[PDB]
């Protein structure tokens, strides 16, 4: 028993919202079997919209009533859910389960996928280099980062080369916060101080894998000697 | 309308040790008709126990359930570093069923200082209007820490969303970082700008800062 879900990956504001729920190695024909749908805001717990019971029979929220549909196609086997009226505080992941019997709820969970609700395009992120300005102590160690912004949807990989196109393992990855309709994140990497007073390496790039352009700026180290 | 409020939000436990979940509901549920599930960031929740007492196919024996009516409690013996993930108890005997705020459980450990840097914002970056002072914290806990921010002595508010990353795999510490925005003109009218950082293993609070025109 598995679920797939699928839709759109980016949807405006104040328009209409819909989802499938794919599932395959079962009939919605016996008792208590059922299907709903559970999202979950980043940060936040989970959320009941709905639930529907078999001979179609369908349960709503009263927070949410008159607000959504529930309907069901046996032919294709998969529930279609309809949501009306979007709201960027309402962006969470949906996910679809199935229910075996009457005390056994949610046995099987699928996948989901991430739905952002944002009034701007899916433009391409924009790097901004960081200088170190810490003096007067040195520490253990010197950082740099990368500042990532502008980017949608959140889906960014960070690795560090240096000038010789070596490896770097940073593994320091910041989540993204949803601020003015847009989401920003930061990157940082730890590197000996020893090193930077030594090889004539004075700047590491920064890369960024995002499915909206292959840019790649270079953020200069600030040289302490 | 069932009302479901878990507390205390975080925890921090001990591997081997045992830990109780408690889960607080606004009414008698008919039946007894909770059940509690095991949700991991990233990959999907998964079932652990239904009905409170009867735990389903592959779930450890380690899991048991007790309790009835209003208060329930949910304790696991032998704690593994898999299971600090978030845990949630519901109720499927309200039709429409309702979902609680979750608890979250931690590795405990020792206090670490933290580290703190802050970059001033790039010059390309204040050609587009925008300016980004950000402040790094690194390798503290526990993860309950003030960060403020303090330009010309005037305290700001309203303006720091705040970005905390998780518990690290292997070094269990936690991260966070602070951006402050701002216009370019209102920049451009400031000198000196720092955050503050507090933390429990500091005797005294430390303060960076830098001047504008020298980095
Ligand atoms: C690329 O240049 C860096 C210099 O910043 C090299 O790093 C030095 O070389 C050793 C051996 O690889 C590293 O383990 C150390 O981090 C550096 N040495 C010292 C003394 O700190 C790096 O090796 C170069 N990359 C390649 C592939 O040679």
């Amino acid at each position: 028993v598995t679920l797939k879900e699928s839709g759109p990956t980016l949807v405006k504001p104040t328009q209409t919202l819909t989802l499938t729920c794919t599932f395959s190695g079962f009939s919605l024909t016996t008792t208590g079997e059922g299907v709903g749908w559970i999202r979950q805001p980043p940060g936040k717990a989970l959320e009941f919209l709905a639930f529907i019971y078999w001979n179609d029979a369908k349960r709503y929220n009263p927070s949410l009533q008159s607000r959504l549909t529930i309907t069901k196609d046996a032919s294709k086997k998969q529930v279609v859910l309809t949501l009306t009226n979007l709201d960027p505080v309402d962006t969470a992941t949906y996910y679809c389960a199935r229910t075996s019997g009457w005390d056994i709820e949610f046995e099987y969970w699928g996948q989901g996928t991430l739905v952002t609700v944002s009034s701007g395009s899916a433009s391409a992120p924009t790097l901004f280099p960081l200088v170190s300005c810490e003096n007067s102590s040195p520490s253990s160690t010197v950082a740099v980062g990368c500042l990532a912004q502008d980017f949608l949807p959140d889906s960014i990989t960070f690795s560090w080369k240096y000038k010789n196109n070596s490896d770097i393992s940073s593994t320091r990855g910041f989540p993204s916060v949803l601020r003015g309709g847009k989401y920003a994140a930061t990157s940082q990497v730890l590197l000996p101080s020893k090193d930077v007073m030594q090889g004539t390496d004075e700047h590491v790039v920064c890369k960024v894998q995002h499915p909206n352009g292959n840019k790649e700026k270079d953020v200069p180290l600030p040289v302490v000697i | 309308e069932i009302v479901l409020t878990q507390s205390p939000g975080t925890l921090s436990l001990s591997p081997g040790e045992r830990a109780t979940l408690s889960c607080r509901a606004s009414e008698t549920v008919s039946n007894d008709k909770v059940a509690w599930y095991q949700q991991k960031p990233g990959q999907a929740p998964r079932l652990l126990i239904y009905g409170a007492s009867s735990r389903a196919t592959g779930i450890p024996d380690r899991f048991s359930g007790s309790g009835s009516g209003t208060d329930f409690t949910l304790s696991i013996s032998g704690l593994e570093p898999e299971d600090f993930v978030v845990y949630y108890c519901q109720q499927y005997a309200s039709s429409p069923r309702t979902f609680g705020q979750g608890t979250k459980v931690e590795i405990k450990r020792t206090v670490a200082a933290p580290s703190v840097f802050i970059f001033p914002p790039s010059d390309e970056q204040l050609k587009s209007g925008t300016a980004s002072v950000v402040c790094l914290l690194n390798n503290f806990y526990p993860r309950e820490a003030k960060v403020q921010w303090k330009v010309d002595n005037a305290l700001q508010s309203g303006n720091s969303q705040e970005s905390v990353t998780e518990q690290d795999s292997k070094d269990s510490t936690y991260s966070l970082s602070s951006t402050l925005t701002l216009s370019k003109a209102d920049y451009e009218k400031h000198k000196v700008y720092a955050c503050e950082v507090t933390h429990q293993g500091l005797s005294s609070p430390v303060t960076k800062s830098f001047n504008r025109g020298e980095c």
